[PDB]
């Protein structure tokens, strides 16, 4: 005879989630693993001899990497000195600037700065992430995607996704030939939206590098790093490689980051008996050691390894909190599905959005999740008026706003007008206007008309092969009536001249104002100080759907 | 090993004509693991890849593989292999791709990145698909599966599957030619 | 150059020039339609890196500022021969000896001493730890 | 024509949730309002002749209280002097201590620490509510209820709640009548669930301290405060009855708390132009006022008023935050129905859940809501599942735990006999056989057998006519069979013997022992200090229900 | 316009039950929360009371807002002892002379959910207790997100109810139209 | 009485006696059954109040312990009593008369002479604020 009520419960969404009991032996453990080393570092003739218990005769390239590269030398002896306690205390003490700590923090070795966080609540943590947060000023990114690599919807979505406050937007392909397309689109319709927002188009390392020469996108993020040798190698990759990818963005003006994120080396199938965070710290101090400034993790697309275990939510939120205490710009996550539950999803995401991080969401869904082609994201766009409330409930800034459906309609209907300017102009497989109007109205690609995929990624991959140009986008746009789109785009372009959106955190605000670390310090300093949601920036937040006038 | 039904049959060789698709299978398939992450059997798998290739008027060759468990790289060694370029690599939790020759390892033809999504008539697709890329087609891809719920319910399951997989690398084993006994 | 030197379109636009000494105020629409710029003339200089560099070292960002040095180098490196060169790095891609020539190469063409070390740095480690051509 | 993804979010359930504009002149605003009154005190030959801009000779009942009462007059001068900033700056300051605080807090006005705390974010609130929370140990409250009345059911889910680790349960009653037989059964099913777990039953207030009198509760909660006069009077009570009253149940031996709530004022139709926050503030200073060891708060009943405004899910983290500052015992609400969506009011609990009060929920629903004589609580039996999830995810002790569904079944059947055998002790309407079947499995009313309702208040009225005592339950139970039961049942009798449990956050744990902030004081200072998840208690958390060994 | 004042109420004459009104109901406000008609809310429960052979007494109250009060004045002017306070916005309670004013017989405090029907079985059963009867509790209505709907607009709808509220001014007896 | 002395019945349990001068241990199953012990022998003291007291101030919590020291006069008054006065002191249920009346009562009868002061002090200010029979 069954209880009623565990009938009942067995019933619950989250009861269709993976959890699984520790496992040790493989590195299926958060944080806090027995198998993790303790801290240590030994330096002779200026040079590490010994990192966190293992001799340099050890070293993997990883380690290679990081004790040549990746750890502030100068200060190395007296943060090794210090109590990880009393460090852990100082990250969360409102007193404690954060231009003091940086320079201790960036001394620690990997195993120390875990065991210094290993210390904190997520409270503790959050409290510690609003200070160290290396922009003043929060923002956000959004995926722009759909099962179809349907060019119209994608513009028409990005359009709608700048407008809502996004200052970074993501695409991906679910075949890999349409990439071009999905990119022209995503730039396009980004544009219309608000000039400025920031574009990337996720794929093999080569062929995203290739696309961004081309000037179809603006930005590289997911340049993968991973925590152990065999993994990093089945990852086609090595520290050298992914350093010299690097410096290749640099060269061609493009801002980029490295992507990590707890749970990759389980994931793929050699952890080295390793928990997640002690691992994640190595891909923190790879991408620090590169001379990369920036960082998406947070478990990121692995996700749904982190959380089957204990601690592994708080784990998530401690490896943010390192890459911004070693004074890298954190995009932290809360991209990937990994539960069923409302309740859950909004725990997880709320360690971010309640402190602020560079980027509170790397790809909150701005298209319904069935679309999303990073196989769901935490958030998606039928939550777009629950985080509105929840930022007008807390008085927290989570970087978008609420929006008219009539100047949604509008600005979508520009994007896809814009695209079909555009691929009138370059000869592409044309957009017809039955096209226009479903992307204009349309919630995903279940409203939109199929297009021939054949022929599209015929001429995408011509794009590729001609080397096909961003200038021709901008001529196209010209030719075709939009002669503003033409110059945000031709905008876009001129600040991979300048070499300013390249430092930490930097992104493109207002008219084509660069906001990041540099000129957007964060100098946090507790209550009343710091970034504080005010002035017209609350009352837009305030301004939801349905608060109606009491009298 | 229970459910064994493929015989390596020595060092695989290199195709010489465009007539081929090679079916490249990681390490543990068909061994430790006798069905993908949702229980598909591998034998039905193999079954209807091979029936699709061969019902587009194309040779299909299966081998292992064993330098990597990723089925990129286990692709690419039978990428190298195919005498049309075209390769299908098949893990054991049953992620497949479908490879070019040329193309950087982690490219692709098309891809099958949610393995629970699988079925057996999509794996006939996906052999119909290859063999029509070795005719130098351009077949309609595909039709994308993704459901946002797949990694909740099996990316923990899909690592575990994978940790296993995992310990049938072997350094520096060239592919061994399959027998299929189907 | 220093943080308050930055942002350098805001506060010193005349240090940015491209790689055929165009100005920023030469990359009008009107001048893109006519092609009198195209995109081989849209294109960061290692002078511009460099003055990155220094502001990221003033931000207290070395290991960015070593970045932008290694960047500033690679300016000079066609596309096609950058790709090649990340290729030849990755895994099982390359000999010891190929990565050797790419780094003479990298310094007889293009002076780029730092981005050299670096390869040969690689080219020593991946003896050590088996990541050349033929280690799989 | 309209936009399919506007459609989609008009479904949204949080789209049907009651939002309104700000009214200042009603007091529909949260907190920050302009006709708030400016902190400030006069004192002249010890007594108070100003308080926050009002002249003696203008006091209400509510300033004379406080004023007389409730302010620490030899500081308060020098309090007020103090800077606002500073103040709040101390609140989240891990390393200014608990006790340097309370002095400065117990000296100031209503609105000077509605001043203080309005200076912070809510991350910087929860990180003063993890230090300023009395009991270093987090518990949980839950609501037994059921629309029938229905004592069987009560008693099962009773024992239900108590093994789960609720410490303190509440019921009420659809029918006034009722309550003997709802308090007792309530009291029998908790004893057997787990000795020690406290009892109430929330009525209106003669009724309820009678029937405390008698013997069928262990304590008393809904104890109503308000913060305007025409309320208060409304609420059928002055500052002097409901303190009298405090100390009437104390004379009795019964630990008591006062209930107020943000909002409550607007409710009943009388905020005098002030905001929530600064009327909640005037309560919780009765609450010290009164010389009450605790304070039930967080808007509560209420809680539809803040959270239709903006920043009122912040207001009442800062409400919670005043009070456990002010030295007083909080039970943190999350136990009060007010939005559609499960995002949304998991973002409201986590306020509370992440620092730890002490009782995280002040009414967690051990039912089914369409059970909840509360009209609905912010959690109820179905989320027991993902309240525990979340524990596990975030290592946070939010006072619950797993538990096996053959001993929950165990559990409610004894629960159903043993009241089956007080009923026929005391020779009241049977509690059949069949009825003792269906709460044992139940999960609410839907699966019970229908009770002759209008026998059963005659003979619950006749408790309180005859003044049957809690000694003839006691009696029934260890004639009736159950010598175990009546022995745990005389032991929470005997608590109200000491006046152990009377003192600040009291519960009864384990064999026995009284926990309260007196010898289980919160000694926070920063991290790795303070409570911490830890031990066999941790274990427990972590061993959730799916959890598959990856060997 | 259907409710209009007689003079001021007096003590009842055991076989009736006063229904007693808040300030607004039927004047500024004349539908509940759920948009039901006064004047309907009004006959159903005259109906139900006088279908148990009991005389319905209808008495506007002023001193309060508050429909415990309300309905407690209109106990004490009661024959019988037996009262139904009723608000505008719908809150309705059976409350019995000598019980504390925030105790009653029968409470319905989530005024969304009664129907006309709910409100003809109240007066039918305070008719059954004028007679000193035990009739069956109207069944309990609970609806855990009716706050969540109707809170606000509760506490608004009352904030405009108490406007009405006379210091000192006792109950006036109503005349009903037919 | 410290807080070292807390709580009575797991440090201290034979401080504890109850009006009748019975002990904790004499609460039995055996006593309650055999009517040894009855319910008016189960009441806390005016003594184990001001003990609680005490413990409050060391903890710091002066006005808990004034509530206590409350509590402890009124155990002297029955509880039928108790709530007379709990409902004179609500609205509009009382003349000052009444009120007075009972702070008489409380001091001359119960030596409640902090509760009488405080039921004084409500009866002044119901006079201002309004709360006395008749002002509704
Ligand atoms: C999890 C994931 C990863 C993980 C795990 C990869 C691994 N080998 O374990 C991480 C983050 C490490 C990763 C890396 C990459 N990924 Co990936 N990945 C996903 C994602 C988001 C979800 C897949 C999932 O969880 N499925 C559910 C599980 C239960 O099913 P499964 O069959 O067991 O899933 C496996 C496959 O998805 C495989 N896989 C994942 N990514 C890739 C990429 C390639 C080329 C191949 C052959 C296999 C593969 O890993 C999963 C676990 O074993 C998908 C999005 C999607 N639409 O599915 C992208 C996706 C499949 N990945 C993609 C890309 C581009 C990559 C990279 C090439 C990016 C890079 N910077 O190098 C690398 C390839 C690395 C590698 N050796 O596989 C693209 C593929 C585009 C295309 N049409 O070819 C996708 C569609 C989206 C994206 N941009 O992230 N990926
Ligand atoms: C909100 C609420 C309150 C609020 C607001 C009351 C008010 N007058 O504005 C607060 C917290 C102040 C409160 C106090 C009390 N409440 Co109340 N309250 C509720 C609750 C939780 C939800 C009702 C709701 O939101 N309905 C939805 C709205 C849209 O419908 P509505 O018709 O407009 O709701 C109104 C009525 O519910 C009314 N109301 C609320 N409580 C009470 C109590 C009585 C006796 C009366 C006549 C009316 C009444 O106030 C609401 C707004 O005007 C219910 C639980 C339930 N089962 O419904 C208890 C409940 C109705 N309250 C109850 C009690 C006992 C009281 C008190 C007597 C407790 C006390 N310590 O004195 C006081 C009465 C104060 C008063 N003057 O009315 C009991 C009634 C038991 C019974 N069968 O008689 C309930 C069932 C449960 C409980 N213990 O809280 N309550
Ligand atoms: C979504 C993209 O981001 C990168 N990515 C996502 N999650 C991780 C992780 N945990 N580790 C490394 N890279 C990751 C991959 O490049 C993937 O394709
Ligand atoms: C549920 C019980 O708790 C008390 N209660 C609930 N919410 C509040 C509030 N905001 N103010 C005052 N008392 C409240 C009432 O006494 C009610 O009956
Ligand atoms: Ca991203
Ligand atoms: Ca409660
Ligand atoms: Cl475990
Ligand atoms: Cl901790
Ligand atoms: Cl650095
Ligand atoms: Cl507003
Ligand atoms: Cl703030
Ligand atoms: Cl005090
Ligand atoms: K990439
Ligand atoms: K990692
Ligand atoms: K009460
Ligand atoms: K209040």
């Amino acid at each position: 005879m069954r209880s009623k009520r565990f009938e009942a419960l067995a019933k619950r969404p989250v009861n269709q989630d993976g959890f699984v009991k520790e496992w040790i032996e493989e590195g299926f453990i958060a944080m806090e693993s027995p198998n993790d080393p303790k801290p240590s570092i030994k330096i002779v003739n200026g040079a590490v001899t010994e990192l966190d218990g293992k001799p340099v005769s050890d070293f993997d390239l990883i380690d290679h990497f990081i004790a040549r590269y990746g750890i502030n030398l100068n200060r190395a002896e007296e943060v090794m000195a210090m109590d990880s306690v009393k460090l852990a205390n100082m990250l969360c003490d409102p007193n404690v600037k954060r231009s003091e700590i940086v320079p201790l923090t960036t001394a620690m070795t990997p195993a120390k700065i875990v065991e210094v966080v290993s210390h904190m609540n997520v409270v503790e943590m959050m409290m510690a992430m609003q200070k160290m947060r290396a922009r003043r000023t929060p923002s956000q990114q959004a995926h722009v995607t759909n099962v179809k690599d349907n060019p119209v919807q994608i513009a028409a979505d990005a359009a709608e996704g700048a407008w809502r406050g996004f200052d970074e937007q993501e695409t991906t392909v679910a075949v890999a030939r349409y990439a071009p397309f999905n990119a022209i689109a995503l730039l396009v319709g980004s544009q219309v939206g608000r000039p400025g927002v920031l574009t990337q188009c996720s794929l093999e390392e080569a062929t995203e590098l290739k696309l961004g020469m081309l000037g179809h996108t603006c930005y590289a993020e997911t340049i993968s790093v991973y925590g152990t040798e065999p993994v990093f190698t089945d990852g086609d990759d090595t520290p050298w490689s992914k350093g010299f990818l690097a410096s290749s963005y640099a060269s061609r003006g493009l801002k980029m980051r490295f992507t990590s994120g707890s749970g990759s080396e389980v994931q793929m199938g050699y952890a080295e008996g390793k928990s997640m965070l002690y691992l994640e710290a190595r891909c923190i101090y790879i991408t620090k050691a590169a001379g990369v400034q920036g960082l998406q993790n947070g478990s990121v697309s692995c996700i749904g390894v982190p959380s089957a275990v204990p601690s592994g939510i708080r784990a998530v939120l401690a490896e943010n909190l390192i890459c911004s205490s070693l004074d890298l710009e954190c995009a932290s996550s809360n991209d990937q599905t990994f539960t069923h539950s409302d309740m859950r999803r909004t725990a997880r995401l709320l360690m971010q959005f309640l402190p602020g991080t560079d980027f509170i969401s790397s790809g909150y869904s701005a298209v319904p999740n069935y679309d999303n082609m990073f196989a769901g994201s935490n958030e998606d766009a039928e939550d777009f008026d629950d985080y509105n409330v929840i930022q007008r409930d807390l008085k927290v800034d989570g970087g978008l706003r609420p929006v008219r459906e009539e100047d949604v309609i509008a600005i979508r209907n520009k994007a896809a007008r814009a695209l079909q300017a555009v691929f009138a102009g370059m000869g592409l497989p044309p957009i017809t206007d039955e096209e226009v109007e479903a992307a204009t109205y349309a919630h995903g690609s279940k409203d939109m008309p199929e297009r021939n995929i054949v022929e599209d990624i015929k001429f995408a991959q011509e794009i590729i092969n001609k080397n096909r140009n961003g200038l021709e986008v901008v001529k196209a746009l010209a030719q075709g009536g939009f002669t503003d789109v033409a110059q945000d785009m031709l905008n876009i372009q001129k600040a991979k001249l300048t070499g300013d959106y390249l430092h930490t955190s930097a992104i493109i605000v207002g008219d084509g104002q660069v906001l990041s670390a540099v000129n957007d310090v964060n100098d946090y300093a507790g209550p009343a100080t710091g970034y504080r949601l005010q002035g017209e920036r609350w009352e837009e937040i305030k301004n939801i759907p349905g608060a109606l006038d009491p009298n | 090993g229970p459910g064994g039904f493929l015989t390596e049959v020595g060092e695989a060789r290199q195709g010489t004509q465009q007539d081929e698709v090679i079916i490249a299978v990681g390490p543990a398939f068909g061994l430790a693991q006798t069905v993908n992450i949702v229980g598909i059997p591998h034998k039905s798998i193999l079954r209807e890849v091979i029936a699709g290739i061969e019902e587009e008027g194309i040779k299909a060759r299966v081998i292992r593989c064993f330098k990597s468990s990723d089925v990129a790289f286990v692709a690419v060694e039978g990428n190298r292999l195919s005498g049309s370029g075209i390769s299908i690599g098949i893990q054991s939790k049953g992620t497949t791709v479908i490879h070019q020759q040329g193309l950087p390892p982690l490219s692709n033809l098309e891809l099958f990145p949610q393995a629970p999504l699988l079925t057996l008539e999509t794996y006939r697709q996906i052999g119909k698909n290859a063999a029509r890329y070795a005719k130098r087609e351009s077949p309609q891809p595909v039709p994308t599966l993704n459901d946002q719920m797949a990694r909740p319910k099996y990316q923990a399951k899909s690592a575990i599957l994978h940790i296993k997989e995992t310990k049938y690398v072997v350094t520096g084993k060239n592919p061994q030619e399959l027998r299929v006994a189907l | 150059a220093r943080v308050s030197d930055y942002p350098l379109a805001n506060k010193h636009p005349e240090w940015v020039k491209t790689a055929t000494n165009k100005t920023l105020d030469d990359f009008t629409l009107e001048n893109v339609l006519s092609n009198k710029v195209t995109a081989q003339d849209m294109r960061i200089t290692p002078e511009t890196l460099r003055l990155q560099a220094s502001i990221a070292k003033d931000a207290g960002r070395d290991r960015l500022a070593m970045n932008f040095e290694r960047a500033a180098e690679l300016t000079a490196v066609p596309d096609d021969r950058i790709l090649e060169i990340y290729n030849a790095l990755r895994p099982y891609r390359s000999t010891k000896e190929e990565l050797l020539a790419i780094a003479d190469d990298l310094e007889s063409r293009y002076q780029a001493k730092i981005c050299a070390a670096f390869v040969r740095e690689a080219a020593t480690l991946y003896v050590e730890r088996k990541k050349l051509k033929g280690d799989d």
